[PDB]
RNA sequence: UGCGAAAGCAGUUGAAGACAAGUGGCUUGUCGUUCGUUAAUGGCCU
């Protein structure tokens, strides 16, 4: 004896709860807690706003800045946070406590555009304003940086480090010309420069060996151990505004990097197989500052999009008595420290449905009825019509019916003749029922209204099929 | 539908038959109880027999025959026996 | 170095006697119910029921001792009819079995360890051309014998009597009658019941044999009620029966599906009614309270009598033919499945199952081959209709005369079965009707049975009008010959009286298995390649040249060819290159060939051998035109183009043979073929007839059919082996029985298959204390 | 603790006779060493087996019970043949025989002579100056029926004719539990409780060596020429000394150690080994009462040595009828598609125009039937 | 010695039995691990310990056939709708009885069953019977070897318990009776070697809800016989 | 039923014996008959 037989992009589109919070101005860029990004900060104008992974609104914020602020950046330990403004007095202060300010030290009088900590050191902080020089301040003695990292032609604008290689700082100016200084050097020359063409929008280092820079309507990669480019991509309407990278998360892609390009859609490439998008999802206009959370968000994982208008789109994935209990205590032992173990279980299968058990018990009439209801699925109806035609006799399935039962069959063949895979089979269905039931329509003259309606729409559809066949005949002639 | 045969003394069940698939409404027999014929709203009249020596020693009834010759229901049966008719 | 050696097992060989049975099963147990003595046509199998293996076979060719009873040429109807447990001669004294075949040949076979080479080939006097049965109890054994009318045998009850004349068993001649249409024996053998047909009407008797106790007869016109006095013969006709061991209850299973129960003294009538088709299998329990019933529905249905209700067993994947309980306390149901999805052969299936949870123990198969027609006395079981699976009641003499005189006056007798051999484990696949049978012939059994269509094979027993809903028959499946893929192609039919019922439509798919499992998972399906309504009859797989056997080129009877190679960037099967020459003619006599290094593609169309190249899918027209002949033309309608290696070649047509050299682009040799075959084949069948070696050529098989003194029922295998491109007739192996195919197993050997389905091959003081304590162990 | 009450090997080490208790009644089982089920039961709880010894030669055990009977019990005929009574209803403590003549020792300190060929009591004597006595051994010198060696708590030596103590030995602080002669001049003594066997000369009485185990001794076997002594410790290990009488000059330590641990991290305690020349048979209760054996070849195993044994610990009970997912493997497996990628044999407008002859046929027959 | 002390248990001990001749105890509880001990007065150990998942067993017992005494089938059952039989052979082969032939609508559970011999009384096929409880008044007698529904018996009022009393008839013949109670406490006493029909019925002097009936003195479930004449 | 192809091409479509029924006899229909031609409310569990 036996039983009875039964008859990637999905991951990034099971991202939902995409809510909107409009700011009062644009969103410069954002930040993430490096040890655990269960909170994150956006750089609103004259305030920095910090949100959790649960309530999805501001859990803390600071708004006693006096000018528009530019850069928000956590330290790698994730306890305090830096913020650079348009005044050029860059302020570092402790996170998870907004109302205290640790130290606000002036940079050059130009607006401090970017400011980020060292990626592994906990006491040295890189700042860059429009003084054509960037600075490695030390927060222990924040009275002068250790390095006046000079050697720019114009407008040092985006900083980064190399992660595993400490002494290499990759700065980028509005000259192409991505510099990478050694911190033990004189601070005036890089060992080499990377030749971007446009002014770089920002640069990150996705490996200890490979960085990606973006500026202008295409982004570039750069090898650092040999001064080499292996890749560009430029399928964007405007310049790729911001970049982001993530390693070792839960997907059919091991590690991702996204580029956001002021044109609604944000693109999700991968260094697994050289930078192809799975699918990019649009937004409500000019997308300026967009990134997903890093690796250790632990399930609940948020992508945020602060547009150049200023609206933040947040789209998140999210995966009797004691005596009676002592009466039924032994319920979880499951055979650990004793000799043999039986297992003879029958499995509670998938939910068998009423039409399915109608086929199982030869209940063909109510199987037809359960097929032709709007509550059931259309493709389920197509498959059960195909399967019961292949299984049983349509004559003995229709051996006693009348037109009041026949009418949803015709009412659904009305829309199912236009199908590609079930057209001729539902034509065979109506062929059998009119093959053996002419006496019913000549007794009751009702359903010939649907017969003539069917006739004119099937003349339309046979004209459509004829013209499609002759258009592929045009392809055959112009082969 | 559960045609149940109870014993008179000791007030106990003797047999059961859930062969009827609806509400039984009527049933009769003959003189020395060789048969019992039942019917109800399954429009089926069916038989139980106690004729043979094994059935009359063990006092046992078998679901011998079954017969549908009706349109909607049964609400009454009765039976008669004679030496001129049965 | 080559020789005939027939090796592997065959059919279970039951009582294949139409109505000359009541039991048709003698696959017995020992009195210690742990090992199963089942006869075959090719072996005796002793099975350990606690492990479902064979602890000992008694093969039907290993001893001339036994096989002098059955090794002859045309009288190979020596089928095996009764097994008893002990030595019959000595009174009950230790445990070695006794065996009777159809001629009354008493055999005393050994049962434990290794046999003693003196089997007591005893024989009683009268048993010349008969044995219905003997019936057993203590001491007295009573033989049912048959002599010779209206096609009715005569049954006589004699007694084996043997007291002191130690070299002769003598019969004692109790009972006589001369009319039998149906008979049956009890489950304990102590009672039997037959019919007599003796007009004022037909009649039925129930008789004893071990005493004078109960011997009676009565017409069954009283049992036939007025409804079956009135209506048709499928309601008047007894299909099966059963009696009780007590002698007070007779079941008659009528051909409509009703199961009458009648008594003995008062002769009452009692009706059991669930079966919709006919009923073939009726048996009582030892206590006589449950009636086991098996009909053409796929259910095992057992009735409790004193509720007149039933316990089911839904999907036995076949057709139940005979069933009873045979445990002494009644714990084991022995039965026979048949599974008539191929109408060619009566390929049964012996199995028993426990009474505990109705789990089946030791499904005993034979090899189930897939022929093209009926073989040799292949009758059909009695149903109510003359359906596509069997004939009806009224066509008994009609269909037996039709089949007998069809084999007499016919000339078309090929029935060449297609098989395959797995290069992972060297078991052979019998690709069944919409299914497979993976037979491991090394221990002559099966391993699993996979369904190969999404049809109505499983989930519904086929009933009177659904019998003409035949299942989608597969033609063949191709192994990727690293042993990785079943690329199967199957044809499918609709039910008739339908406008879409015209065409027989086509579907292929692809199956992957690991070496762990025995089933295969479905990778992908392709519904009608080469467009719609085109046969895909010849598809060729590739050697390890391209991507370790990923090439499979599909072809047509029209002549179109596509290339199909697996890949992994698309984790799926797909095609490579396209060609469809749409001839407005068609011809299903097409062969193909392919070079083992991957260079030449050979389309053997209807007498034209067109040549394509491998690299660019086209006719090789080079830049020289100096004997770059890429189009041959042969003598007549060919059926095989076969490449043994890259130099020389064999093409086979209807009338002759030809050999081809292609490096030296000429023809070589020729043999005659129409002096062997007359009209036996259908077209395309020589391809599945002969199959090449890797080195040593092929074995062209002589198809013969031995004349009467029209063909008689003597047959042939006088196969002559060839070596290295039509050079040597180095062996003419003679054999007295037919053949269907010859394949190459990879030890340079050639396994052939018989119709009487035997697979074979042409190939290359303390010691006394310890012993007495071993005796005191049990 | 061991559910075997006691056990003893046959000479030449092929059979084990062991007394166990089973629902407050002792039963005796015999077992060979490469199933036997002739359990001689006892009658009642007040009758338990104190001591036992094989004989060698119709094969038989003799069993000294705790009332004053010696049940000479054949192993083939599964019953006691002869019942050697004594005069007292006192529980005996040891038996030992040589040829025909057999000695028994009482709780009332008497010495009893028996003969298993003639079934009499020959002589009957208690002696002075030895009171707690629990085991003896006849000293063999060919036909030395005289000079048997009696031992509890201070080992004595007895001529059977002058019938006095001829030589006393330093015993132990406990009663003696093993007393085995090993040569014509040396004998092993070992008390209960103590780790310390000691070989005594039978002429000079000086201790030659003290064998130090690592746990309490339970039993011991020795080779025929005393070149190898295997003891079984109380905690179920085994200690085999090689060449104990050759000189660690006074107290010989354990030479090789064998335990039998399972592969489940479970040690099973072995007991009652037997050594002949270069073969060692160990015994251990596999289930709760059935004794299994093992024939370790002895000289080439390492010094410490564990013996793995197959043991059901968490084994999945697998039927002879079901697969992994529990389907009857006497029937056919079912068709399925799973998640196969469905595509026809083409690669869309020709997928459409394939059924276009069928579609025009269906629609013109539809027009046919609607005008019919 | 505490008989659980060698290998302990965790849940309650809902069933406890002895082998009829061999020195074996069986323990069975809600932690679905039926253990078997070899028991003796000094130190008693675990012979085997079958565990079976998803079936917290309620009652379980030994059984031997009267005829050839070499069967040794455990029967076990819990709150579920299946019970298990076991031929013990010192890796186990156990069968799962679940085939209810006649009545399928009266068992919400199998948690109360007994096992009992009977004779055939026209032949002498002495064999087993499982006696399961039902829900209304139903107690069903099956087969022990096969699993066939032999028959059933319904009493009027809710079954609380039941027991089995054999009685000899001749030297080699005997007859089995089933005794069943209500909560009300009027008992039915009916033989079941012929068909199950009431041959005596009476009433206990008292009780509002009676809970447990047990017969004894001669032989019974707990003290079974070995030869048929020993009953 | 034969060939062949997913196709058309050619034929059986008989006789005897026995029985049943309607009217010794006749008349209508069959055959678990020799021979010839290739021709029954009864539906799938835990």
């Amino acid at each position: 004896s036996t039983a009875r037989p039964r008859i990637e992009q999905r991951y990034w589109r099971q991202y939902t709860s995409a809510q909107l919070v409009k700011e009062h101005n644009s969103v410069t860029h954002i930040s993430f807690n490096p040890q655990h990004p269960h909170d994150f900060a956006v750089t609103s104008s004259t305030r920095v706003q910090i949100f959790s992974s649960r309530t999805r609104q501001v859990i803390k914020t600071f708004s006693r800045f006096k000018d528009v602020v530019y850069s928000a950046s956590f330290r790698s330990d994730g306890k305090l946070l830096c913020a650079g403004d348009a005044t050029g007095l860059v302020s570092v202060y402790d996170s998870y406590n907004p109302r205290t300010i640790l130290l606000s030290i002036n940079a050059s009088t130009h607006p401090t555009h970017v400011t980020k900590f060292h990626t592994q050191d906990n006491k040295i902080l890189a700042t860059a304003s429009d003084d054509r020089v960037t600075r490695l301040w030390d927060i222990s003695n924040a009275y002068e940086p250790q390095l006046e990292l000079t050697g720019a032609t114009d407008y040092v604008r985006t900083l980064s480090f190399i992660p595993a290689a400490p002494h290499l700082v990759a700065t980028g100016s509005y000259d192409g010309l991505i510099r990478l200084y050694d911190t033990r050097s004189s601070g005036s020359t890089p060992i080499y420069s990377l030749n971007h063409d446009q002014p770089v929008e920002n640069v990150i280092a996705v490996s200890p060996t490979q960085i990606v820079s973006c500026g202008g309507n295409n982004f570039k990669v750069w090898d650092l151990t040999s001064n080499k480019k292996l890749y560009e991509r430029g399928n964007f309407n405007k310049a790729v505004t911001c970049l982001d990278y993530v390693e070792n998360f839960d997907s059919p892609m091991q590690s991702a990097l996204i580029a956001s390009s002021l044109d609604g859609h944000v693109k999700v490439f991968d260094p697994l197989d050289n930078f192809q998008v799975k699918f990019g999802w649009k937004f409500s206009g000019p997308v300026l500052s967009c990134a997903v959370s890093p690796s250790t968000a632990q399930g609940n994982r948020h992508l945020v999009a602060g547009l150049s208008s200023g609206l933040l789109a947040i789209r998140t994935k999210k995966k009797k008595s004691n005596n009676f209990q002592r009466m039924m205590r032994g319920s979880e032992y499951q055979g650990d420290q004793e000799h043999i173990i039986h297992n003879d279980k029958v499995r509670s299968q998938r939910r068998m449905r009423a039409f399915e058990r109608n086929i199982n018990q030869f209940k063909w009439s109510e199987a037809l009825d359960n097929a032709f209801v709007p509550g059931m699925a259309k493709e389920l109806t197509l498959t059960v019509l195909q399967e019961l035609r292949k299984r049983g006799k349509v004559r003995v399935a229709l051996y006693g019916r009348d037109e009041s039962t026949l009418e949803p069959l015709l009412n659904w063949c009305l829309k199912g003749i236009e199908d590609v895979r079930s057209a001729s089979i539902v034509a065979d269905w109506v062929a059998v029922v009119l093959e053996l039931y002419g006496n019913t329509l000549e007794s009751s003259p009702v359903l010939q209204e649907l017969m003539i309606d069917l006739k004119t729409k099937v003349r339309h559809e046979i004209h459509k099929s004829k013209e499609a066949q002759r258009i592929e005949g045009m392809l055959q002639l112009l082969t | 539908g559960s045609i149940k045969f109870w014993d008179f003394q000791f007030a106990t069940l003797n047999q059961s038959f859930k062969a009827h698939d609806a509400d039984v409404l009527c049933l009769t027999t003959d003189t020395d109880n060789n048969y019992v014929f039942s019917a109800g709203v399954d429009r089926k009249i069916f038989q139980f027999s106690q004729n043979t020596n094994k059935s009359q020693k063990n006092n046992r009834w078998v679901n011998s025959s079954n017969r549908l010759l009706h349109g909607n229901d049964i609400r009454a049966i009765c039976a008669y026996q004679s030496k001129g008719a049965d | 170095q080559y020789k005939l050696s027939v090796v592997s097992g065959g059919k279970p060989a039951l009582n294949n006697l139409s109505s000359v049975t009541g039991n048709k099963n003698i696959a017995r147990l020992s009195q210690d119910q742990r090992n199963y003595i089942i006869p075959f046509n090719n072996q005796i199998k002793v099975y350990s029921v606690e492990t479902r293996q064979c602890v000992k076979t008694l093969k039907f060719a290993n001893n001339s001792l036994l096989s002098g009873i059955f090794l002859q040429e045309e009288e190979n109807n020596e089928s095996i009819v009764k097994i008893l447990l002990g030595d019959i001669t000595v009174p009950q004294q230790a445990h070695l079995i006794t065996v009777f075949t159809n001629n009354g040949h008493v055999i005393v076979l050994n049962y434990k360890g290794k046999l003693v080479e003196s089997p007591k080939h005893f024989k009683i006097s009268l048993a010349d051309e008969k044995l219905a049965n003997v019936f057993h109890s203590e001491g007295n054994y009573r033989i049912l014998t048959t002599f010779k009318h209206n096609s009715l045998q005569s049954y006589r009850l004699y007694a084996l009597t043997f007291d002191d004349a130690k070299k002769q068993f003598e019969v004692a001649h109790q009972a006589e009658w001369h009319n039998v249409i149906l008979s049956n024996i009890s489950s304990n053998g102590k009672l039997l019941a037959h019919m007599c047909k003796d007009v004022e009407h037909k009649s039925i008797s129930v008789v004893s044999l071990f005493d004078d106790s109960v011997n009676l007869s009565f017409p069954l016109g009283s049992i036939l009620s007025s409804q079956t006095q009135s209506l048709s013969y499928n309601t008047r006709y007894v299909s099966s029966m059963a009696i009780d061991n007590m002698g007070q209850q007779l079941a008659v299973g009528f051909a409509s599906g009703v199961i009458s129960i009648v008594s003995l003294a008062d002769l009452q009538i009692r009706l059991l009614k669930w079966h919709i088709d006919s009923v073939l299998s009726l048996s009582f329990s030892h206590d006589g309270s449950y009636l086991l019933s098996g009909g053409w529905e796929k259910v095992m249905s057992l009735w409790q009598l004193e509720t007149n209700s039933q316990q089911f067993l839904p999907r036995l994947n076949g057709i139940i033919i005979d069933c009873q309980v045979l445990g002494p306390q009644g714990n084991y149901y022995s039965l026979i499945l048949q599974m008539t999805e191929n109408n060619s052969n009566s390929d049964y299936q012996f199995l028993l199952l426990n009474a505990s949870d109705l789990t089946s123990k030791l499904s005993i198969n034979g090899p189930l081959p897939v022929f093209n027609s009926t073989i040799k006395h292949i009758q059909q079981p009695i149903s109510a209709m003359n359906t596509k699976n069997s004939n009806s009641i009224t066509s008994l003499n009609h269909s037996k005369k039709k089949q007998s005189r069809k084999l007499i006056k016919s000339r078309r007798q090929d029935f060449t079965t297609n098989v395959e051999i797995n290069p992972i484990n060297k078991n052979l696949y019998f690709p069944h009707i919409s299914a497979v049978q993976i037979f491991d012939f090394y221990k002559n059994e099966q391993v699993n049975y996979q369904y190969l269509t999404s049809g109505v094979n499983n989930s519904m027993g086929k009933v009177r009008f659904e019998l003409n809903l035949q299942d989608p028959i597969i033609t063949d499946l191709k192994f990727t010959k690293d042993g990785q893929w079943m690329i199967t192609y199957e044809i499918e039919y609709p039910p008739n009286d339908l406008l879409s019922s015209k065409d027989l439509t086509h579907i292929l798919k692809f199956w992957t298995k690991n070496d762990n499992e025995t089933n295969w998972n479905l990778k992908t399906k392709v519904i009608n390649p080469h467009g719609i309504s085109v046969p895909i009859t010849k598809i060729l797989p590739s050697p390890r040249s391209v991507n370790n056997s990923q090439g499979c080129l599909t072809a047509d009877n029209n002549g179109g060819l596509k290339f199909w190679s697996f890949d992994s960037h698309e984790s799926n099967w797909c095609l490579k290159k396209i060609s469809l020459p749409n001839f407005n003619h068609f011809s299903n006599s097409v062969s193909l060939a392919w070079s083992q290094d991957g260079s030449l593609i050979f389309h053997g169309f209807d007498d034209k051998l067109q040549i394509l190249d491998f690299d660019t899918f086209k006719k090789f027209e080079s830049l020289e035109n100096t004997k770059t002949v890429s189009e041959f033309t042969l003598d007549s309608e060919i059926q095989t183009v076969k490449l043994i290696n890259d130099t020389n070649l064999i093409v086979a047509t209807r009338t002759t043979l030809n050999a081809i050299n292609l490096l030296r682009g000429q023809v070589i040799n020729s043999f005659d073929l129409y002096p062997f075959v007359n009209g036996v084949y259908k077209n395309g069948h020589m391809d599945r007839l002969i199959t090449c070696d890797e080195r040593t050529g092929n074995i062209a098989l002589v198809i013969n059919q031995q004349l009467t003194d029209v063909p008689t029922i003597n047959y042939k295998s006088r196969i002559i082996i060839f070596d290295s491109d039509l050079s040597t007739k180095l062996g003419n192996f003679t054999h007295h029985e037919y053949i269907s195919w010859i394949g190459w197993n990879y030890d340079t050997d050639f396994i052939f298959l018989d119709i009487e389905s035997t697979l074979g091959v042409v190939g290359t003081n303390s010691d006394i204390f310890a012993e007495q304590l071993h005796k005191l162990s049990s | 603790d061991s559910p075997v009450l006691q056990s003893a090997y046959d000479p030449s080490g092929q059979y084990l006779c062991y007394v166990t208790v089973a629902l407050d009644k002792q039963r005796v089982g015999v077992q060979p060493t490469q199933w036997n089920e002739n359990f001689l039961y006892l009658e009642d709880s007040k009758l338990k087996v104190t001591c036992l010894k094989w004989v060698n030669d119709t094969v038989a055990i003799i069993l000294g019970m705790n009332n004053g009977e010696i049940w000479l019990y054949s192993v083939l005929a599964n019953e006691v043949t002869y019942k050697f009574t004594t005069g007292n209803s006192y529980e005996i403590k040891d038996i030992d025989l040589m040829g025909n003549q057999l000695w028994c020792i009482d709780s009332s300190d008497a010495f009893y002579q028996f003969d298993l060929l003639q079934f009499k009591l020959l002589q009957h004597f208690r002696i002075n100056n030895c009171v707690q006595l629990n085991k003896l051994t006849i000293v063999p010198a060919g036909d030395s029926v005289a000079q048997l060696l009696v031992a509890s708590h201070s080992i004595s030596l007895i001529d059977i004719e002058e019938k006095k103590v001829v030589m006393t030995f330093p015993g132990h602080v406990s009663p003696v539990s093993t007393l085995q002669v090993i040569t014509n001049e040396f004998f092993i003594s070992g008390a209960e409780g103590d780790r310390f066997l000691n070989v005594y000369d039978i002429h000079s009485g000086m201790t030659k060596c003290v064998l130090v185990a690592e746990s309490d001794i339970k039993e011991l076997s020795h080779s025929g020429q005393a070149d190898s002594i295997a003891v079984t410790t109380e905690d179920g290990s085994l200690e085999i000394f090689v060449d104990p009488l050759v000189s660690g000059n006074k107290s010989k330590k354990s030479s090789k150690k064998i335990q039998i641990v399972s592969k489940d991290g479970r040690k099973v305690p072995i007991y009652n080994a037997f050594i002949n020349k270069d073969l060692l048979n160990v015994s251990w209760l596999q289930n709760a009462t059935m004794p299994y054996f093992k024939n370790l070849q002895w000289r080439e195993i390492p010094n410490e040595y564990t013996v793995e044994i197959s043991l059901n610990w968490n084994n999945k009970n697998k039927s002879a009828d079901r697969d992994l997912h529990g389907k009857d493997l006497a029937s056919a497996t079912n068709y399925v598609e799973g998640n196969a990628r469905v595509t026809s044999g083409d690669n869309t407008l020709k997928r459409r125009s394939d059924l276009l002859p069928r579609l025009l046929a269906l629609d013109a027959r539809l027009d046919c039937t609607i005008n019919k | 010695k505490d008989a659980n002390a060698s290998h302990p248990s965790h849940s309650a001990i809902q069933s406890l039995s002895f082998h009829p001749s061999k020195p074996l105890l069986l323990t069975g509880g809600y932690d679905k691990t039926l253990r078997i001990y070899h028991i003796d007065g000094k130190t008693n150990h675990l012979v085997t310990s079958l565990h079976l998942v998803g079936s917290p067993i309620q009652t379980c017992t030994f059984y031997t056939s009267l005829s050839n005494q070499n069967q040794q089938n455990i029967f076990t059952a819990g709150r579920r709708r299946y019970m298990h039989s076991w031929d013990l052979s010192l890796t186990a082969k156990i069968e799962k009885f679940s085939r209810l032939y006649g009545h399928e609508s009266t068992q919400r559970s199998f948690e109360n069953f007994k096992v009992a011999h009977l004779q055939n009384s026209q032949t002498n096929s002495v064999h087993g019977i499982v006696l399961l409880q039902g829900n209304n008044g139903w107690i069903n007698i099956l087969h022990s070897t096969s699993g066939l529904w032999l028959m059933g018996c319904k009493i009027e009022g809710v079954i609380t318990d039941f027991c089995i009393d054999y009685q000899p008839i001749s030297r080699g013949k005997f007859r089995t009776i089933l005794i069943a109670v209500n909560a009300y406490g009027e008992v039915w006493e009916f033989d079941l070697n012929k068909n199950g029909h009431v041959i005596r019925r009476w009433k206990d002097q008292g009780g509002v809800g009676i809970t447990k009936i047990q017969v004894g003195g001669g032989t019974t479930t707990t003290c079974p016989a070995l030869q048929i004449s020993k009953i």
